[PDB]
Formats: structure tokens, C-alpha cells, sequence
């Protein structure tokens, strides 16, 4: 109700936190990918020697 | 002399078959190492979630 008296974008603080969460999820998924995608190299190098 | 020759020739190739076996056994171990390394990390992550 406080917004209507001023007319500026009601409930900003909770509106912006979802944006922060959305970027965080993407970053976490990318890091998870990186770890597996590194382990592959270590396996692959050994098999070639054998 | 003929029956000496026969067994010499047979044994020589029997000697190579063992090398085939050693190579197969050696190759499997490199595969199993990475499985172990992944399980080690899964357990530790599960520790964090309790």
C-alpha cells in the first residue's frame, strides 16, 4: 500500500532477491560441469599409455 | 629331435598369450581408479548435507 501513494514499483527488495538466486543457480551448475569434465582428462590420459 | 622341436615352437607362442593376459589385467585397473576417486567425493559431500 505504501507504493500506491508514491507510485514506484511495489515490493522491490523481494523482487530483486529472486534475480540473485537465478544467477547463483547458473554459476553452480557450470562449476559442477567443470569438475566431471576435468576428471575425464585424467582417465583418458592413462588409457593411452596402457 | 622332432618332438623336441614341436614343444619348443608351441611354448614360444604360449609365452605371448601370457603377455596378452597381463595387458588386459593392467588396463582394467586404470578404469577402476576413477570410480574410486568419484565415490570418495560423494561420501564427503553427503557428510556436508547432514
Amino acid at each position: 500500500l505504501s507504493s500506491i501513494t508514491s507510485g514506484a514499483s511495489s515490493n522491490p527488495l523481494a523482487k530483486l532477491d529472486a534475480a540473485l538466486a537465478d544467477v547463483d543457480t547458473l554459476r553452480s551448475s557450470l562449476g559442477a560441469v567443470q569438475n566431471r569434465f576435468d576428471s575425464v582428462i585424467s582417465n583418458l590420459g592413462t588409457t593411452v599409455t596402457n | 629331435a622332432n618332438r623336441f622341436t614341436a614343444n619348443i615352437k608351441g611354448l614360444t607362442q604360449a609365452q605371448r598369450n601370457a603377455n596378452d593376459g597381463i595387458s588386459l589385467a593392467q588396463t582394467t585397473e586404470g578404469a577402476l581408479t576413477e570410480v574410486n576417486n568419484n565415490l570418495q567425493r560423494i561420501r564427503e559431500l553427503s557428510v556436508q548435507a547432514a
